Order: structure tokens, then C-alpha cells, then sequence
């Protein structure tokens, strides 16, 4: 029994971070010093995506299948999501990416970040919105834009949308604020990326006068990477979503155990704050290293070729791993983690902070 | 350009054999080659197409197969209506050359070439001419050589020879020889001979006549 | 001359291959000589579809024409934009300017817009189906929240073949709370009738209402089956039937063989199989430009691996797409010419209304008007 | 079912013109293409040209200022001329058409005719008798023969009591030699038909429309 | 009638077979399971009164 | 397809019961009737009862009081008992379904079993050789038998080399004197295979269950 797990890596641009907790994570794992958590040795090994596009993503997972490896983490965009899921579906190869999750049901795709169309849903039925904007882009999937549509279908909503994914000129946003202010329109729901959120938000702090009596809902988990400080110095109400406790010990403790890295070998660790891609890295460091440790408690084999055969005639010991990946009931950084049949996150917990004037606090927490 | 080639002419076999033909091409044609059938009338057919699909018509005994530039066609029960001349045509770059063709032919047991001699008519030989004719039917296979001689001497010039095509129900051959000369030269020599060499017997039957 | 191409074509596409060859036996020419390598593949499992491309590609193709599904589009980007290979498509329009992408169905969006825009809505649903990308979706909620409008939207495609019976009744009866009279279908050929199909089953086509068949291919559906209800039901062509050259493509299509050649025997014919007999046109009237411009391109089939490292390109392809912008013809879908990202230019979409005795255009659409 | 019947003249003098018509049935001569190939007996074919439905219409290299191909739609016929014509255009030719079925192939071929070009002048043909000579009864079947010698051009047709009596006939093929036909026909009777019934063999040369019967 | 089901208008007919007794529906269950090349007409969930 | 199986006892004693069960498969037994046939060797064929779907039963007019017929449809089984046999019940029984095509009609029937009424003993049947006796290889195929004389009840199973010599096998009928079966058996086997191979005749009575082999 290997005694030689070599996994693969995944990373695209801005993956500094992701990478780095990656390598600690890995450490951190081969340095338990204790035979019954640690009973083998796990290996790596890191190609770095350069360009979004499929033909160095299929280039890169070719030269991971050619080298031999058991399971593969990742990252994708809209550019290389099928692409990911098709080759890794194909070949009967498990891949664990903490990335946005899929529209569709795949095989093969164990998706580490919950979903947040149900959240956003029950905080829609909690506050009792008919009436609000929706701003959105591309880039995270469309199952939270086609849920807010039916949504407001069945609970007779008027949405207002925008796809602001193509827009770059800042003008295009101060004449979109001056048109929901010409409507008369209070309550906003911003489904964007991290950068993308806090250019809205300074373009509201710049134009100003948009504070008091609004309401902002940031349907995003990095929370902590949006620069609303501004907007807390005017009144106004701020909702976002959080899935990092600081009170879990555990989190802590990688706290604890992560300023105190260099930044020559560990770059990005002590000049920013702890992200959530980083705990659903190390997160699934963990739930690979359960599945791998219940592989050994069962005794199931996991044990070359052209990934362009034809035919591809897979070996079939990768639906085991696949079982073995989509039974696992630990307890990490994000809280209570287990699968369901599709590899998509259950039984998970999303905390939500609200920031008045009165400051901020831990409004309560959402239950699927 | 590109030139075909089949080195087989001709593949002889029973009623219910897998006969093999293949095809070989001067460059690499990426399989777009064809496989047709031409009975002894005239009549043109098409069995295999793309050198491994058949055809809407053709029945599902034959098939094809290869690669680069081998192919073949394979036919898994010969039958009646399957003694034709099976081409191979290829069709990447004009001209399309097409293949040499080979003819099957049906297996049967060696038998002796019967041979008949029969000498000139008093009417062409008032003509000026003599024309002696050896005609050896119901032999196999076609493999024959056939020898003239007059009064002990062999003779080369004015030789005609005539192959005829397989007997659909004897599976036999027939080849017809003749010697033509004038009436004084056939004047001029008493005893003329026929022999013919089969593959049945190494000693050629003679057949001779005098005047 | 022999240049040699690859097909792409999904198991289902029975009379697009055949207008293709329709199109390769009525377009053949007397300088050079296509033969196309034909993949019967899969079309939204990208694996199945990057097999057939390096297939194609150690073939050493120099286009390569075939469909995508919009799962897979971001594959067919990126592998004919880094190896620098042609393709021409029927399918929809992509989102963006990529390279090498001549694609042959036009927008869309704005000759619904302005269908939108003529008929003056304010308050309408939009049933879309989710197999085509979400573009005219975005489009139609950007123009609707600029234009102050009420759009109901809701996608049907999840709907399994098992139970769509109460699931469109659910949704029928959900478009009845507030009193709903005007749906536009965003759906593809086979989805049309059937969403006509229950509708007629639960009795919601009388005079009061209203459709729009978000297509090009608004004569492809059964239309027998509205066209005595009547409430307005309009759409979009793009094969105007009354054309000369269309109207000879239609009397040499329907005398056609269906067992020589399946799908033929109809009096229309659908819209991807015009563009892909236009696209067929394309390509020859290119290859014969390059013919004719006196530039050897020829070669054998050794391209190498797809997954060469670095992949480096021959750069004579690059002509190749500044030939296919280099294209102005007239085919089955009116003027063909492109841009030079690849999308129709000058292009013409008649706007139907199904009268009574049938199908009436009252008028057409272009980009420049 | 889709036909095609070719037809010619047979006989032409050389450096003359060759007409070829090639009738097509069954299908549409506007919608598909016509390739006329020739095919020299004993050795490689070889492809003349094609027409396309759209007008175009290509030829061989070798021989591309020889050959000219037109057609008529109405009769959906094909006329295929050939001019400068030499001593080695004695071959068959044969008209298909194409079809595209992932590759350029031929779908339906024709019949083909033989086209003999040659300068020598058409004579009647010599029938002779050939018998075994001998009376003595070897066997129950008796055959007879007629040479037929002297003929110009080439093929005749040789019957057997006007096609009544066709058991165990052995039509041997013809040769050429000083541009003279020679070809032997066997027939097959019993030993008690001959000499009690004539049998007599028929010899119709459609070069000189000679009909002549020898018993 | 699967046709005019969903249409909202009211229909009324009558009915000879009362599918809902014994008997009647001993001899359905008999009639359904017939060969339809043995008995044309045979393989219906219904029958003809 | 429907199919229909008969089984019985074989050989019972006079004056006593006899139970045949037929077994139907294909169809069922809830909607067609079901009818039961005796058949004499060398007579003619007489129908003994049927019965139908509703629980209705008819009989033949000679032997009303002699035989009964019941069903079950769980198992699709008919289950026809006839007493008061006599020495002439060395009979064939056949049973078929019955239909209604504008006639009443029997239109998938069964194999049948055989029914021997004889008071006599079961005895192991006595296989005795049978050669030519004469050496003079006459041809290149020899002739061996076995006789096989005394057996109780018919009848016994006579197989050469366990079924592999089944090249020429002449298996003649068996006849009844003093209530003993005498058969007798031929096997065609090659010049030099006998006596070089050994050619052993098996005999299987299955009423005394007596294998007896003979070289
Ligand atoms: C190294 O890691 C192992 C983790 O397993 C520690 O050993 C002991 O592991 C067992 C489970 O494997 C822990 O649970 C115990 O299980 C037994 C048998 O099922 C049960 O009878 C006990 O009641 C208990 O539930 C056990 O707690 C754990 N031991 C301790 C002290 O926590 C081990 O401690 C680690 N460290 C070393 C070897 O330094
Ligand atoms: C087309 O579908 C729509 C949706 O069901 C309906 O449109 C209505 O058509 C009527 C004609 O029956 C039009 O009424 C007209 O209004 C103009 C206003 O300027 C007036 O000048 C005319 O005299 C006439 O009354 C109108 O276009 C439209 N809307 C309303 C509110 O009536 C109808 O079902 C279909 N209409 C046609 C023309 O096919
Ligand atoms: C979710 O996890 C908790 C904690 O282990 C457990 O008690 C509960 O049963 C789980 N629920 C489901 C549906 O798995
Ligand atoms: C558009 O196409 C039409 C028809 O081909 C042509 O007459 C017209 O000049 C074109 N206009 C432009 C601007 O290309």
C-alpha cells in the first residue's frame, strides 16, 4: 500500500495565497509526528495556469495524468469549468476545488465552497424585500441570478438587474446609482466579485449621499477582503456573509501557526488577512487526508497512459475514491463538513454579520 | 501523383470463404478509398465505401477495413453472384487513379485439358490459307502453354491465342490456338502436332495429324 | 489540389449532414477538391469533443467546420484560438470577440429588442431555456430595467421528459396570478412544440394573448396547430421562401431521397441546415479566392500533437481568417459578409405573423436600420 | 432504381471526332455530377474528366485539350466528344456519377461501350465449317464449330439455329491479326441430332450487316 | 378525452360499463393482457360499449 | 410462444387410477378452455373431455363415469384422473387449448405421454451382442447390434458409446411376447475401427432403473 500519494495542483493567476496555505497545509500534515493520523506520506506537485484559456488548463491536467496522481485540487473559472469537469469526469479522476460552485449535477467534482442562493433566499424572506435592485456579473456561475428569478416568480418580486461583469468605465455605475436613485430604489443586492464590490462601494462613497436609508446585501463570502470602512462612516446598513468563525479553535490555532511563517518560503501570509479560499484549502487538505485515511481503515486498492486514448477505458477504483471523498463528516475551519451525491457542500452553516451604527455584530446564523 | 497498386490479379476460392483483398497506395490517402464490384457484362457497382462503411444495397457479407495506405475488403461467404472484379478506387487528389483489380475465381479440382485438333477446310485452302486450330477446353486452372509444330519443327510465327472466360457451370476453361499460314507453306509439311502442358501432367498431350 | 477539412457533427444531426451534402455536391469546383473528415461525436461532453479535434488536428486539417454546444464553447475558443485554426459554425453567436470563430447565425437580441420596442411592452413573461448560454437573457433584462418594463422570466430547460406535464401546468398556473398575457419562448426547435403542445392541451392559445418564437426558425415548428387559435403569434426568418435561389434550393430539396437522405422530404427546411449550406458556400468561395491569389499553402498530414509544448503555430493560417472576412456572397440567408471579428454584417431577418391562410412577413430587420 | 446506358459509334477513323451519349435514369442530372472515365483493355484505368451540376467541368492533365463533355438536361443525356484520336483508342469508356458520402465517391456507373479507332475498311466476314472429322462416337454430345475469319470490325454475332440450340456452346473470344477478325464458336449437340438435324450457325456482322448461315 | 382534460370546459356524457365493479373490472383485467395480433382491438385499457 | 407438456406414471395395474398432469405455458388457463385426448396405436383417435374457463366440464358419452378433469392456475396445470382401466388403455394422451376463429378449434396442443395398463412385474431387460459373424470386410462401413430381450416396462433407452458413436444408428422399434419387450439395435461403424475401438451398446430401463453395458 502506497506509501507514495502524489497529488495534483491546479492553481491559476491570483492563487498566491491559496498556494501558499496549500504547502503549509501539506506540512502541517506531514509533521504529525503520530502513526495513526499520519500512517503514509503525501506528495505534490504544482503546475502554475498562466493564461484562463482551455488549452493550457487541458495541457496542465494531461501532464498531472501522465505523471500519475489520485486526486487533483483546483481552481477554474467560466472559461475552464466543463473543460475541468468533462476531463475529470471522463477519466474517472477525483477533483476537490474550492472554487465557485457548478450549475449543473456532475460526477467526479467535489466542490469545497458552499452554496449561497439558499442563504440569500431565507434573508430575502427574513427582511421581506418586493422590491430591490440586483447587481450581478459572470463569473461565479448563473444558479443565484436563476434563483433570484424564481423567486420573484413564485413570491411576486420586482427585480431590478444589472450584468455589470462587461463594464469597466466607472460612469456606467454613477449613471446606474442616479437611475435607481431617480426610482426611488432602497434595498440592493450585489452578487460580484471581491474587486468588483469595493469599485460599487467607492463609487458610492465618491458620489456620495447614498448612506443613510439603504440597505446593501454583498452576496460574497469574502467579507473580510471588501473595503467598506467608507460606508461605515455614513449610516448606512451593511449585510454580508461569513463562513471563517474566529471563535472555532481551530481556526485559531492555523492563526497561530500561520504569522508566524517567512515570507520568502510562505509568501502572502503576513501582509493580508486570512481569506476564505485559504480555509476551504486547508479544509480540504483535511477531507483528503480522512478520505485517504478510510481508504487505508477499508483496505481498497487505489492503484499510467495517454489522457487522449481512444478509448479512454478508465480504472474503476476512482468511483471508490469518489465514495470515499463524498462520505466524509469532519469538522474544519468552515464548520461541519459532509457531501451529498453530486460532491456539492450539506449539513453547512453560513454566519451573517450585520454592521449598523452601531457597529457590527453576528446577526445569526443560516441552516439548510 | 498518387498511384495504386494490387498485387494480387487474380484469388481463387469455394463457396463460403473469407477472401481477402488488399489495396496498397503511393502516399497516405486518410482512408478515402472505395471498394466496387464489375461483373463481365459491363455492369459497375459499389460494395464499401470510406473503406469501412457499406453501402445502402449491398449485403452485410462484405466489409472493409486498413489504414494509412493498406486497406482491404473481406468477404465472409463467396456465392454465385460474387465472381466479379472487385476495384479499388482512390479519391483524395485529381486524378483519381483507381486500382489495377483483381478477378476471384472459383476453386475446383484439377482436371485434364481435353484437346482437339482440326485442320484447314478445302475451302480456305482455296483461299490460299490453312489455319490449324487446337482447342483444349474443360481444364484447370488457366495456367496452360500451348506449342505448334510442323514435321518436327517448331513454329512461333503466326500463332493466335484465345482465352476463354469460366463456364458458370462446369467451373472449367476453354483456349483455342491457331496456326495460320499460307496454302504452300501448308503444302510444303505432312504431319503437324499441338501439344499442350497442363499443370495435371508434365509430359504434353501431343495431338498430330497428317495429309 | 487537395485540401483536406474536418466536420464536426453531434448523433442527432441527420438533415444538417445532409444539406451539407447537398452543399458539397452542388458547390464543387474545377481548381482544387475539399474532402472533409467527418467525427459523428458527442457534442456537449468536451472530452469526446477535444478526442475529434486532435483527431482532426493529426489529420492536419486546414478548417474545421462543425457545431458547439454552449457547454463546450469555451474549449472551441481557446484550442482554434492558440493553434490558430479556422472554424465556421451555424450556432449561436458567442459572447465576446474571439479569434478564428466565423460563426453564421446572426444576433438575436436586437431584432427582439426592437420587435419589443415596436409592439411597446411593458409587462411581459420569458420563458428561456438554458442550453444556449444566457445571453439573450441579460440582454433582454438590461434593455428592460433601461426601459422601465415588468419581465416575468423563467427557465424550462431543467424539466426532465419524465414529468413535463405538471410541471408546465404549475407553470401556467403561475403566470395566471398577475394576469399574464404576453410570452416570449426563447426555446430551440424541439422545445417549441412541445411547450405549443401544452399549451393547446391546457386551452391558452385563443384570441387575447400572445408569442413570440425566439428563433430564426419561426416556419421549422408545427404551426398548423396555432394557426386557427390566432391570437398573434409572430416570429422571426431568415429564409425568405420567396427568393429565387431559395425558393430553387426548395423545389431541388423536397424531390430528394429520405432514405438517401434523412430529413428531406419536407416543404421547409430548418435554419441551421441553410447556414450550413451557406457556410459550405463560404469556405469554397475562400479556398477559391486563395486559388486564384496565387498562394501555396499545401502541406501533408503532420501538424504534430495538439498538446505540443510550446504548441507553436504555422503562421500561412493566419491568412487563412483574413480570408474568411474576406467573403461577401448571397446564400440562403441573403448577404454574407463578416467583420473582422467574425460575426454577419449586412445581414436581413423578416418579422412573420401567422395570419389565417399562413405566414405573412410584414416587414424586415437589419442591423444599419 | 438510378441507370445509366452509354452508346457510341464503335468504329472511327483515326485524328477524327468521337461522340459518346450517355443516357441517365432514375435520378436528376441538375443536382449531381457525371464523370466519364476510360479503360484500356489489359491495363490501368484511366479518368477522362467530370462535369459538375454547377457547370464546372475538369479533364486530365495529359490529355486535357482531347476531351470535351456536355449535357442536356431536358433528356438528361451526356455528350462526351474526343478528337486527335491515335491507334491505342481501342478502349471501353463507362460514365458514373458522384456523390458525397464523407468522401467524393461513385455511387452509380454505367454500362460502358468499346470504341475502336482504327482506318481499316469493314469487310463480311468468312464462315467455315469445323467438325471432328472422325464418325466414331466418343461420347453421347457431338460438337461442332464455325470459324469466322476475315471480319471487320470488330464484334459479330454468332447464334446457333437463329438461338434455339444454346447447350454446351463454347464461344471462344476473337483476335486480330492484318486487321482481320478470326474468332471460333463451339456448339454442343447429341450424337443422334447430328447429322439428322441441321445445325447451322449464324454469323451477323452489324459492321457490313452481314447475315450469313452456315449448316 | 386527454385532449379537451385540461381545457376548463365542463363535458357530460354517458356510460354504459361501470368500470368500478367486479366484474367489469375482472373482465378488464382479463381483456388488457390479450394478444393484439390474436385479438385486434384487444390491447386498450378501455373497450368499445 | 404457448406451450403445453404432458406427464404420467407410464405403467400402472388394472382396475386402478391413473393421474395425468399436463403443464401450460405462454397463455393462460383463466380464459381458454382446456381438452384431453386419448389416442390408440393403429386406431383412430378419440376425445376423452374438456373443460372450460368457467368452471365447465364435458365428458365423452362411452366413459362418463370413468374419467374427471381439475385445474389449478397457480401452477397452470391440468390434472385428468381415469379408473376402472382396462387391457386396451395402452394408450397416447394428448392435451390441447381451445379456441374460437368463426369455429371452435384446438390451437396449441401437447407432446403427450404414453399410458401402458398391464398387471405384469418390472424386470432388467437381458442385452445379448449380434454380429456378422462372417470376417470378409464387404464394404467400409461394419454393422454391430444389440438385442435386447425380457424387459418390463416399455420403454428403455439404447445409446452407443454413452452418444458419442451416433453415425449410422439404425435403433429399430421394440415388440411385446409373453409381456417381455425384445429390441434391437444397429450402429454403423468404420472397417477399422472395430473391433480396433471398442463399440459398447448402453441399455438404461427406467423402470427397473437397469444400466447394462455390453462391449
Ligand atoms: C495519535 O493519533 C491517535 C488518533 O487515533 C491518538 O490515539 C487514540 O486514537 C483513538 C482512536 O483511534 C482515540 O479514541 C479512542 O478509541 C478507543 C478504541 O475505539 C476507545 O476505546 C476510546 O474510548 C477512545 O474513544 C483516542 O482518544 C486516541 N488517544 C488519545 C489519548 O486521545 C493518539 O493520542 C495520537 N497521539 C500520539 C500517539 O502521541
Ligand atoms: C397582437 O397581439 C397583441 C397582444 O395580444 C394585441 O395587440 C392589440 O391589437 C389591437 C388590434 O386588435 C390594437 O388596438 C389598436 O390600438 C391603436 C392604438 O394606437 C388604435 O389606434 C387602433 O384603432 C386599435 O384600437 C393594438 O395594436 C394592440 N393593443 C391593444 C391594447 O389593443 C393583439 O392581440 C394583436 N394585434 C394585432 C393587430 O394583431
Ligand atoms: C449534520 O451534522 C450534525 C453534526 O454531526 C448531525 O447531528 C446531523 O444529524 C447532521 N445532519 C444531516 C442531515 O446529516
Ligand atoms: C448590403 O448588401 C446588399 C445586398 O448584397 C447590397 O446591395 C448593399 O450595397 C450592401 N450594403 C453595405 C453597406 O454593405
Amino acid at each position: 500500500f502506497p506509501n507514495t500519494i502524489s497529488i495534483g495542483g491546479l492553481f491559476m493567476r491570483n492563487t498566491v495565497q491559496e498556494h501558499s496555505a496549500f504547502r503549509f497545509a501539506v506540512q502541517l500534515y506531514n509533521t504529525n509526528q503520530n502513526t495513526t493520523e499520519k500512517p503514509f506520506h503525501l506528495n505534490y506537485h504544482v503546475d502554475h495556469l498562466d493564461s484562463s484559456n482551455s488549452f493550457s488548463v487541458t495541457n496542465a491536467f494531461c501532464s498531472q495524468f501522465s505523471r500519475g496522481v489520485y486526486a487533483i485540487f483546483g481552481f477554474y473559472d467560466q472559461m475552464s469549468m466543463n473543460t475541468l469537469t468533462s476531463f475529470c469526469g471522463a477519466l474517472h479522476t477525483s477533483f476537490v476545488t474550492p472554487s465557485f460552485p457548478t450549475d449543473a449535477d456532475v460526477q467526479f467534482v467535489i466542490q469545497m465552497r458552499p452554496a449561497l442562493k439558499g442563504a440569500i433566499l431565507s434573508l430575502l424572506s427574513y427582511y421581506k424585500w418586493e422590491k430591490f435592485v440586483y447587481l450581478y456579473d459572470t463569473e461565479r456561475g448563473f444558479s443565484v441570478l436563476q434563483a433570484i428569478m424564481e423567486a420573484a416568480v413564485q413570491n411576486n418580486w420586482q427585480v431590478t438587474a444589472r450584468s455589470v461583469g462587461n463594464i469597466k468605465d466607472v460612469q456606467e455605475f454613477r449613471r446606474i446609482i442616479e437611475e435607481m436613485d431617480r426610482r426611488q430604489e432602497k434595498r440592493y443586492l450585489i452578487d460580484c466579485e471581491v474587486e468588483r464590490i469595493n469599485t460599487i462601494l467607492e463609487q458610492v462613497v465618491i458620489l456620495g449621499k447614498h448612506s443613510r436609508g439603504y440597505h446593501y446585501m454583498l452576496a460574497n463570502l469574502g467579507f473580510t477582503d471588501i473595503l467598506l470602512e467608507r460606508v461605515m462612516h455614513g449610516g448606512a446598513n451593511i449585510t454580508g456573509f461569513q463562513i471563517v468563525n474566529n471563535e472555532n479553535p481551530m481556526v485559531q490555532q492555523f492563526i497561530q501557526r500561520w504569522v508566524r511563517l517567512d515570507e520568502r518560503e510562505f509568501p502572502e501570509a503576513k501582509n493580508a488577512p486570512l481569506k476564505y479560499t485559504s480555509a476551504l484549502t486547508h479544509d480540504a487538505i483535511l477531507v483528503i487526508a480522512e478520505a485517504f485515511r478510510y481508504l487505508r481503515r477499508q483496505r481498497v486498492d487505489v492503484s499510467a497512459g495517454d489522457c487522449l486514448a481512444n478509448p479512454a477505458v478508465p480504472w474503476s477504483q476512482g468511483i471508490d475514491i469518489e465514495r470515499a471523498l463524498k462520505m466524509v463528516q469532519v469538522q474544519g475551519m468552515t464548520g461541519n463538513i459532509q457531501f451529498d451525491t453530486y460532491g456539492r457542500r450539506t449539513n453547512y452553516t453560513i454566519d451573517v454579520y450585520e454592521m449598523k451604527v452601531s457597529g457590527s455584530r453576528k446577526a445569526g446564523y443560516w441552516n439548510e | 501523383e498518387i498511384q495504386m497498386t494490387q498485387t494480387t490479379s487474380s484469388l481463387s476460392a469455394s463457396l463460403g470463404d473469407r477472401v481477402t483483398i488488399s489495396c496498397r497506395a503511393s502516399q497516405d490517402i486518410s482512408n478515402y478509398l472505395s471498394w466496387y464490384q464489375q461483373k463481365p457484362d459491363g455492369t459497375v457497382k459499389l460494395l464499401i465505401y470510406y473503406t469501412s462503411r457499406l453501402h445502402s444495397g449491398v449485403p452485410s457479407r462484405f466489409s472493409g477495413s486498413g489504414s494509412g495506405i493498406d486497406y482491404s475488403l473481406t468477404i465472409n461467404n463467396l456465392e454465385q453472384e460474387d465472381f466479379a472484379t472487385y476495384f479499388c478506387q482512390q479519391g483524395n487528389t485529381l486524378p483519381l487513379t483507381f486500382g489495377a483489380g483483381t478477378k476471384l475465381e472459383l476453386k475446383r479440382a484439377d482436371a485434364a485439358p481435353t484437346v482437339s485438333i482440326f485442320p484447314p477446310s478445302s475451302e480456305q485452302l482455296t483461299s490460299g490459307g490453312a489455319s490449324v486450330v487446337c482447342f483444349l477446353n474443360n481444364f484447370y486452372p488457366k495456367d496452360i502453354n500451348v506449342k505448334w509444330k510442323i514435321d518436327g519443327s517448331e513454329r512461333q510465327n503466326g500463332v493466335l491465342n484465345s482465352w476463354t472466360d469460366q463456364d458458370s457451370k462446369d467451373s472449367t476453361y476453354s483456349m483455342s490456338s491457331t496456326l495460320t499460314l499460307t496454302k504452300d507453306e501448308y503444302e510444303r509439311h505432312n504431319s503437324y502436332t499441338c501439344e499442350a502442358t497442363h499443370k495435371t501432367s508434365t509430359s504434353p498431350i501431343v495431338k498430330s495429324f497428317n495429309r | 489540389n487537395s485540401i483536406q477539412i474536418g466536420g464536426l457533427f453531434p448523433r442527432g444531426a441527420d438533415q444538417e449532414y445532409s444539406a451539407f451534402r447537398v452543399g458539397m455536391v452542388q458547390f464543387s469546383t474545377s481548381e482544387f477538391r475539399l474532402t472533409p473528415h467527418i467525427d459523428n461525436l458527442e457534442v456537449a461532453n468536451s472530452f469526446a469533443v477535444t478526442n475529434a479535434f486532435c483527431s482532426q488536428f493529426s489529420r492536419g486539417v486546414y478548417a474545421i467546420f462543425g457545431f458547439y454546444d454552449k457547454k463546450s464553447v469555451n474549449t472551441i475558443t481557446s484550442f482554434c484560438g492558440t493553434l490558430h485554426v479556422s472554424f465556421i459554425t451555424p450556432s449561436f453567436p458567442t459572447d465576446g470577440t474571439h479569434p478564428f470563430v466565423i460563426q453564421m447565425r446572426p444576433d438575436l437580441k436586437g431584432a427582439l429588442l426592437s420587435l419589443i420596442e415596436y409592439y411597446q411592452w411593458d409587462k411581459f413573461a420569458y420563458l428561456y431555456d438554458s442550453d444556449r448560454g444566457l445571453s439573450t437573457l441579460q440582454a433582454v433584462l438590461d434593455s428592460a430595467a433601461e426601459k422601465k418594463w415588468q419581465v416575468t422570466a423563467i427557465n424550462v430547460g431543467n424539466i426532465n421528459n419524465d414529468k413535463k406535464d405538471e410541471t408546465y401546468r404549475s407553470l401556467f398556473q403561475d403566470l395566471e396570478l398577475k394576469k399574464e398575457r404576453r410570452v416570449i419562448l426563447d426555446c430551440e426547435r424541439d422545445k417549441v412544440n412541445d411547450i405549443v403542445d401544452q399549451v393547446i392541451t391546457i386551452g391558452k392559445h385563443v384570441k387575447g394573448y400572445h408569442y413570440i418564437i425566439a428563433n430564426l426558425g419561426f416556419t421549422d415548428g408545427d404551426l398548423l396547430k396555432i394557426q386557427f387559435g390566432g391570437a398573434n403569434v409572430s416570429g422571426f426568418q431568415i429564409v425568405d421562401y420567396d427568393d429565387s435561389l431559395v425558393s430553387k434550393f426548395i423545389e431541388r430539396w423536397s424531390t430528394l431521397e429520405e432514405k438517401e437522405y434523412p430529413g428531406a422530404h419536407t416543404a421547409t427546411i430548418k435554419y441551421t441546415s441553410a447556414l450550413t449550406y451557406d457556410a459550405v458556400q463560404v469556405m469554397t468561395e475562400a479556398f477559391r479566392n486563395l486559388r486564384k491569389q496565387r498562394i501555396e499553402i499545401s502541406r501533408r498530414g503532420n501538424a504534430g500533437d495538439c498538446l505540443a509544448n510550446p504548441a507553436v503555430p504555422w503562421g500561412q493560417g493566419v491568412e487563412i481568417e483574413r480570408a474568411l472576412k474576406q467573403v461577401q456572397v448571397e446564400g440562403l440567408s441573403g448577404n454574407i459578409k463578416f467583420d473582422q471579428n467574425g460575426k454577419r454584417i449586412n445581414y436581413t431577418i423578416n418579422i412573420m405573423e401567422l395570419k389565417t391562410n399562413g405566414p405573412r412577413k410584414i416587414g424586415y430587420w437589419s442591423e444599419v436600420d | 432504381q438510378a441507370q445509366l446506358k452509354e452508346s457510341g459509334p464503335g468504329l472511327v477513323a483515326p485524328s477524327q471526332s468521337l461522340s459518346i451519349t450517355c443516357t441517365v435514369s432514375g435520378f436528376s442530372l441538375t443536382n449531381y455530377g457525371v464523370h466519364w472515365v476510360r479503360q484500356p483493355p489489359g491495363k490501368g484505368l484511366e479518368w477522362l474528366g467530370v462535369i459538375w451540376a454547377g457547370g464546372s467541368t475538369n479533364y486530365n492533365s495529359a490529355l486535357m485539350s482531347r476531351v470535351s463533355i456536355s449535357k442536356d438536361n431536358s433528356k438528361s443525356q451526356v455528350f462526351l466528344k474526343m478528337n486527335s484520336l491515335q491507334t491505342d483508342d481501342t478502349v471501353m469508356y463507362y460514365c458514373a456519377r458522384e456523390d458525397y458520402d464523407y468522401d467524393w465517391h461513385f455511387d452509380v456507373w454505367g454500362a460502358g461501350t468499346t470504341v475502336t479507332v482504327s482506318s481499316a475498311k469493314t469487310t463480311p466476314p468468312s464462315v467455315y465449317p469445323l467438325a471432328p472429322g472422325s464418325a466414331a462416337q466418343t461420347n453421347s454430345m457431338v460438337t461442332l464449330g464455325c470459324l469466322v475469319k476475315g471480319y471487320f470490325p470488330e464484334p459479330v454475332t454468332v447464334t446457333w439455329n437463329s438461338g434455339s440450340l444454346s447447350s454446351g456452346v463454347h464461344t471462344f473470344p476473337a483476335v486480330l491479326q492484318s486487321d482481320l477478325y478470326t474468332l471460333s464458336s463451339s456448339v454442343t449437340v447429341p450424337s443422334s441430332t447430328w447429322p439428322s438435324e441441321t445445325v447451322t450457325c449464324n454469323v451477323a456482322h452489324p459492321a457490313s450487316s452481314t447475315k450469313v448461315d452456315k449448316k
